[PDB]
């Protein structure tokens, strides 16, 4: 049965992630930007019902609701080639293009104020999807709508669909880079709290890591927010390749969440891409072994998560899932598991179930893969506890020094005090402590 | 049919057709199963498979492992103890009994013998049982979502269910990865090559016999005690998930 | 590997013969009995 | 000698189980006739 996902885009970064993911899904399923299925995808093996909702025009339309309080991202999404690919009725655009002002409290207020409109789009997508599994919230942890509206959207999806998985593509702020929002620390903390409480699983997409990985591994000088959104789209297309092309294992989001999240609360996932190189980096007659792919993904130059290289937090993978796109030999997958276990190519959490699965699945036929073996890494590592600690410390620095506290206290969430930011930092700290415990034998 | 590669039909095979699989031997209505199979056959892009009609509903007069342990785990002490055990009067659900059998014509494809059909039927019933079990485990994994906005430190039943699912889901994901990697990925090409190498009746029989017997030894389900050990190991994780879900159902109706 | 292959082939052939014997015995019990 | 012991038991078990199936099948086909 198809399992549609309601892609909720909040903030500029979230709208870019959602639009790029929709474009990547249309390309991989062979759906043209007008939604009219591309001529090469009529016989496509893509489970278009599974990934995209079939509109009245039969356009392969992902159940995507783009809700942003700033009109710039909404206009760019509506101006993308894929405008007719997705259903227009699920895109709610706030005429007040003022945004949340990089304040998570203001973002949550905006999400709740557009809760009727956004919850309407979410429920419309659920009714328009045969077996809508849950909602995927692409937003920015440092933005106001992305962090705040991301929290509001995650909470709204959890309340309307408590039995539906709430996955978040939360753009974590640069903990090593001075955020332009002094209240961006509070916004990041609130987005992390939303990920921990109103979201079932949070994929932290640290823009500092995006720039670092693009510059060092992909040789992309200064990755832009557009570049981060494009990378997110490529990673999403890699993760949904097995969604469009039906495989034998990990056929649903709930199954992937179970295989990657031994702790129901500690579902915050760090990201990595393997091989991490520019498309111009043609692996010269290099038969990428499954073990070689595992080593390259485990290489920090290939991880797309800005996890502070904190020697205090013993980063270890709670669960490791290697999503391989292309022609991958299943026997080579078993050999890769053996070689990675022997060479310790991946460090696992000491207090989580050992999950090293080698599953062979096909990519979307409409999505051409330049590398015979492409790799997307979703790993639950305690280094995310380092990134969460950096975010929490930044949030504490903003709350304690009243950095952008005028903007934070201007919203009802922090009207009395920076309670929303403080509870957010507390939730982030608790998650970081639990993740460090998970890498430690004492988590259980 | 019974050889995977119909991924959409697989995702629609255990989500719907397992309604009365837990019903009695004759309690489950087969009309609903046939309707569900037809809907999954023709409501998606699985029409590329051209032998969905050959996928006929079957039911072994024992469980897929009841008959197995009755014959494979026989000739030592159970060939007269429980070899011929009838599952109808005992607890034998539809899921335990059902399988799929194949028959082929006389003038063409006169090699589908009733014995080979029964062997293939047991293979199909065991493969779809595993697929349905994997789907059920994935469904049960998402249980800690109704209280996902509630702290799990004070959710002893739900917290313990999540902690045990931490390893149960790995036990399913790694298994579904390794088995599909070793058997299906190798065996498909192996059968293709053997058929392409066969030229006579004897050669085609050898290719088919390899593709059947070697897979019958790949699963390690040909032993008198390993089957019972696998049954014990498989009836424990599912029971744990069910007990945890029953304890967590207080949030559904008791709350 | 030769002994493991021989054991696996013996087990597969034993399982096939056991399945045939089980089918025959079940059919005999259902028809004659 | 263990390889021969394995072969000997594999042969004897297969020959005996196939004898059992021989009796089952011949005593079934006559009931099918």
């Amino acid at each position: 049965m198809p399992r549609e996902i309601i892609t909720l885009q909040l903030g500029q970064c979230g709208n870019q992630i959602g639009f790029e993911f929709w474009k990547q899904l249309c390309a991989e399923h062979g759906i043209s930007p007008e939604g009219i299925v591309e001529e090469f995808a009529t016989e496509g093996t893509d489970r278009k019902d599974v990934f995209f909702y079939q509109a009245d025009d039969e356009h392969y339309i992902p159940r995507a609701v783009l809700l942003d309080l700033e009109p710039r991202v909404i206009h760019s999404i509506l101006n993308s080639p894929y405008a007719k690919l997705y259903n227009p009725e699920n895109i709610y655009l706030s005429e007040h293009g003022g945004g949340a002002g990089n304040n998570w409290a203001s973002g949550f207020s905006q999400g709740e104020k557009i809760h009727e409109d956004i919850f309407d789009i979410i429920d419309r997508e659920a009714d328009g999807s045969d077996s809508l599994e849950g909602f995927v919230l692409c937003h920015s942890i440092a933005g106001g709508t992305g962090s705040g509206l991301g929290s509001y959207l995650l909470e709204r999806l959890n309340d309307r669909y408590p039995k539906k998985l709430v996955q978040t593509y939360s753009v974590f702020p640069n903990q090593d880079e001075m955020s332009d929002v002094v209240v961006q620390p509070y916004n990041s903390l609130l987005t992390l709290k939303r990920l921990t409480q109103n979201a079932d699983c949070v994929v932290v997409l640290d823009n500092t890591a995006l720039n670092r990985i693009a510059t060092d591994r992909l040789h992309i000088q200064n990755p832009s927010f557009s570049q981060i959104n494009q990378l997110v789209s490529t990673i999403m297309s890699a993760s949904t390749t097995t969604l469009r092309y039906p495989g034998y294992m990990n056929n649903d989001l709930i199954g992937l969440i179970a295989s990657l999240i031994p702790t129901p609360r500690l579902h915050f996932l760090m990201t990595g891409y393997t091989p991490l190189t520019t498309d111009q980096s043609v692996a010269s007659v290099r038969k990428t072994t499954v073990l070689d792919v595992m080593r390259r993904l485990l290489q920090p130059k290939n991880v797309m998560v800005s996890t502070g290289r904190d020697r205090q937090t013993n980063h270890c993978y709670i669960a490791i899932l290697n999503i391989i796109q292309g022609e991958v030999d299943p026997t080579q997958v078993h050999k890769s598991l053996q070689r990675i276990r022997e060479r310790k190519l991946a460090n696992f959490i000491p207090w989580g179930p050992a999950s090293i699965q080698v599953a062979l699945s096909r990519k979307s036929p409409y999505l051409p893969s330049a590398h015979r073996v492409s790799g997307l890494m979703m790993a639950n590592h305690t280094s995310i506890s380092s990134l969460f600690e950096s975010s929490c410390q930044q949030y504490d620095k903003l709350r304690k020094r009243e950095a952008f506290l005028e903007q934070f206290r201007k919203e009802d969430i922090f009207k009395e005090n920076f309670d929303e930011l403080d509870r957010s930092r507390e939730v982030v700290q608790e998650l970081i402590d639990e993740y460090h415990a998970a890498t430690r034998p004492d988590y259980i | 049919y019974f050889l995977m590669d119909q991924g959409d039909f697989f995702v629609h095979f255990m989500d719907l057709t397992e309604e009365e699989l837990k019903k009695p031997v004759d309690d489950i209505t087969p009309t609903r199963l046939e309707a569900l199979l037809e809907l999954a056959l023709r409501m998606s892009t699985a029409n590329t498979d051209p032998f969905k009609d050959d996928l006929k509903i079957d039911l072994m007069p024992h469980d897929l492992i009841t008959q197995l342990l009755r014959v494979l785990a026989i000739e030592t002490q159970q060939e007269k103890a429980m070899v011929h055990a009838d599952p109808t009067e005992l607890t034998l659900s539809g899921l335990e009994a059902f399988s799929f059998d194949y028959v082929v014509t006389w003038p063409l494809s006169l090699i589908i013998n009733r014995k080979a059909l029964t062997r293939y039927q047991m293979l199909f019933r065991h493969m779809f049982y595993c697929k349905h079990v994997e789907r059920q485990l994935c469904s049960v994994w998402i249980s800690n979502k109704a209280a996902k906005r509630f702290s799990l430190h004070s959710a002893k039943w739900f917290a313990g269910a999540f902690t045990l699912r931490q390893r149960m889901l790995n036990f399913v994901q790694n298994i579904q990865s390794y088995m599909m990697f070793e058997v299906m990925e190798p065996t498909w090409h192996v059968l293709e090559q053997n058929l392409r190498s066969a030229s006579n009746i004897d050669d085609v029989l050898g290719h088919h016999a390899s593709f059947l017997d070697n897979c019958l030894k790949d699963c390690m389900l040909t032993n008198p005690e390993l089957l019972r050990v696998f049954s014990k190991l498989m009836s424990v994780c599912v029971m744990f998930t069910n007990c945890l879900q029953r304890f967590t159902q207080s949030m559904k109706l008791d709350s | 590997k030769d002994f493991e292959n021989q054991i696996t082939e013996l087990k597969k052939e034993n399982f096939n013969l056991k399945l045939r014997i089980y089918f025959l015995e079940e059919r005999m019990q259902q028809e004659f009995h």
